[PDB]
């Protein structure tokens, strides 16, 4: 009996698990995730297969970020408490998720729809008041932080 | 007529928006 | 048994009996109206044996046994052997 | 001698009847008419959308008792090939080959028939966008798609389903943040209904999964991933959480009500499999779980009823092996098992219509069906007074 | 599609050969060579043709829409629908 339960109590201290949480909060406030910035960048890309430098049109919003706030979303009803500038980032990178994707997708789907326009040019300058209200509608919000 | 202003250019000029504000 | 062959044929959907159809398009046996079916079975005839030119054209080798006419009303299985030939009318179902 | 009418008019795709009738009739071609207890049924596993590939979702029409639907998510294999893979198989002839495919740019999540319409397939995705697909017509994009907005479903949606009758359906879905929606067949763009699930101090339920009293509508029943399972009314007079159950340590993945329907009024069961080999059954009015099934540990994803039999389910283990779980002879040991060839990560199982067979997917997608024993399928009045007395027991 | 079309019908037994006929017989298609295909493939569309024309005879709403021939050396598949016209070698067995 005595055997089993050193046994048992050595396998449970191999068994532990708080470590992995303090090395993942650690990690997190290391790398300092965040949404806070513009809402949503403009880069520099040399894309393959032309010489010139295009400047294709991102999303200052890293996709990756919610998946942080599953995780507190999960931690804290496993008992583990968390950092409270931890508990705000992933609170507000939860509520904030909607809009993003909302606006990711539709430029990602704007960015589609013009590249098959303008594979056909015989169509653009019939499109060109929509191309130029959606520019329009683009310079309207890039300003916004 | 509509104008088509290659996206490339409101692209660019947008940029330089960003980076002066 | 000829009455043995009969009464296996009958229990098939939609199938009344067995009904023969000789080289001379004319049923050697009785199931259903006799002008309709010795029309029907003449041009059954015709057709399988422009359809036994047109595999020994190229199947010099081949014999015809098996054949689905389907419709969206009923299938009628042809079977020829060298001068009886079965048709049996049958529901798609 | 025709050489472009021809090539044109195969260029021109006027195929879509061609097709379909094609298919539907080569396979029965295949038929070889040549005039010269558990137990396997039939194994699928198709090589070209199968592929090392995770059954993600399972289902039978109802409609069609021949039909079933499923689902997988984006393939590591290859990324820039289709992600979202769905196969729609059919149980009339022998054939290695899925009856239709159908494609969603995100990966898919779950899926299932529609009752409204005997020929639509519905399916969550992974991004939260509820995918429609027309069976009858050749297509692989999804024919509709609902807007992924603020309003609409926006985290990755597990659970869908239709409620109602034929004249009275309503399509009910689940995010996993905790959205309940509503739409209908005939619009596929804007919710009915649309409310945030909360259970107290405005915080969501992370449902993983959902379930409905047999032959009732509203007064829903929903599985947490925090390992709480609540009794949530759809409109009712106040919608929203309306119990919290004592529930299970680990996360709630496989939730169904009670199915089978005969002398006695069983429709308050519910069976759970959480993480923990925990295949619970309670019934609503009592908070705590009846009883508890354990018999090894590491999750065991799904169980669920059999619509036939009152006191029989099913419910598969990651280890690999499905066991067939009577209440009526046993209440510790499996009445049937049985473990998949080559011991892989039996992900989900569905009860087919009317019963007397099972569906199976898996980790590497082989989904296979197979039968049961005649003499464990039928139930008997016996079998609804002695389950009556045995929940009794306790 | 096309490609895929054929691959899925002819890998599903490792069918000897089919081709796509959308036209009234005559196909410049192939899948061992232009003769044995092209002028088979008309020869099946002149029966085919009598055929439709033999349903029609017992009531001309008929249309025939599934056409097999098992033999003792070969089975010949057609699906004719307004021109859809199908052609499969393959065992008998």
């Amino acid at each position: 009996g005595q055997k089993l339960k050193q046994d048992g109590d050595s396998f449970r201290m191999k068994l532990n698990t708080q470590e992995i949480f303090d090395d993942w909060a650690r990690k997190v406030q290391q790398r300092n995730l965040g949404v806070s910035g513009r809402i949503f960048t403009i880069e520099s890309t040399r894309v393959r297969g032309r010489t010139g430098n295009v400047l294709k049109l991102k999303v200052n919003f890293l996709p990756e970020i919610i998946t942080l706030s599953k995780e507190v979303r999960n931690l804290k009803w496993l008992g583990f408490r968390v950092p409270l500038a931890i508990v705000n980032k992933a609170h507000q990178a939860n509520q904030l998720y909607p809009f993003a994707i909302s606006l990711i997708e539709s430029v990602r789907t704007y960015e589609r729809t013009c590249e098959k326009v303008e594979e056909r040019n015989t169509i653009s300058l019939l499109v060109a008041g929509l191309k130029k209200e959606v520019q329009a509608l683009i310079a309207e919000g890039i300003a916004l932080v | 007529e509509l104008a088509a202003e290659d996206e490339q250019v409101f692209l660019m000029k947008q940029q330089s928006l960003l980076a002066k504000q | 048994e000829v009455e043995e062959t009969l009464k296996r044929l009958q229990s098939q959907k939609g199938v009344q009996g067995i009904i023969v159809v000789n080289t001379e398009g004319i049923p050697i046996k009785s199931t259903m109206d006799n002008p309709t079916t010795t029309q029907y079975a003449s041009l059954m005839h015709s057709f399988i044996l422009k359809a036994r030119s047109t595999v020994r054209d190229i199947d010099p080798q081949n014999d015809l046994t098996f054949l689905r006419i389907r419709s969206k009303k009923n299938e009628i299985m042809v079977a020829p052997d060298k001068d009886y030939f079965l048709i049996v009318i049958q529901n798609p179902t | 001698l025709t050489e472009e009418e021809k090539q044109q008019i195969l260029h021109s795709e006027e195929f879509l009847s061609f097709f379909d009738h094609s298919t539907r009739i080569v396979e029965r071609a295949l038929s070889e008419q040549i005039n010269i207890k558990l137990s396997l049924n039939r194994q699928f596993f198709d090589e070209r959308w199968s592929k090392h590939r995770v059954v993600s979702c399972l289902d039978w029409s109802s409609q069609y008792p021949e039909l079933l639907v499923a689902s997988y998510n984006n393939n590591e294999d290859a990324p820039h090939e289709p992600d979202g893979v769905a196969l729609v198989w059919n149980m009339k002839y022998k054939k290695t080959t899925p009856e239709y495919v159908f494609h969603c740019q995100s990966a898919v999540m779950s899926a299932t028939f529609a009752k409204f319409h005997p020929n639509l397939v519905v399916g969550g995705t992974y991004s939260g966008q509820i995918v429609l697909w027309d069976n009858r017509s050749n297509k692989r994009t999804p024919v509709q798609r609902t807007p992924l907005s603020a309003a609409a479903h926006t985290h990755p949606v597990y659970c869908v389903n239709v409620v109602g009758t034929q004249n009275a359906h309503n399509l009910i879905s689940i995010s996993t943040d905790g959205k309940i929606c509503s739409w209908s067949l005939d619009m596929l763009s804007h919710p009915q209904d649309s409310m945030e699930l909360v259970h107290k101090q405005s915080k969501a339920v992370a449902v993983t999964s959902m379930s409905f009293p047999v032959g009732d509508v509203n007064n829903f029943v929903v599985g947490s991933e925090e390992g709480s399972v609540y009794t949530a009314c759809r409109h009712g007079s106040k919608a929203g959480i309306s119990e919290m159950f004592e529930g299970h340590q680990g996360p709630i993945t496989g939730i169904h009500c009670h199915a089978a329907v005969g002398a006695v009024d069983f429709s308050h069961l519910f069976v759970t499999s959480s993480f923990d080999w925990t295949v619970k059954l309670w019934t609503t009015k009592n908070n705590k779980p009846l009883y508890s099934f354990e018999d090894n540990a590491d999750y065991v994803y799904d169980v669920m009823w059999s619509p036939t039999h009152p006191a029989l389910f099913a419910c598969v283990d990651g280890m690999g092996r499905l066991d067939l779980w009577n209440l009526n002879n046993d209440t510790e040991v499996p009445t049937a098992s049985i473990s998949v060839e080559g011991n892989p990560a039996l992900n989900r199982v569905r009860w087919t219509h009317s019963g007397r067979e099972i569906a199976v997917g898996d980790s590497e997608g082989q989904i296979v069906i197979y039968d049961v024993g005649e003499q464990i399928a039928v139930p008997r009045n016996d079998e609804w007074a002695r389950f009556g007395r045995t929940l009794a027991e306790i």
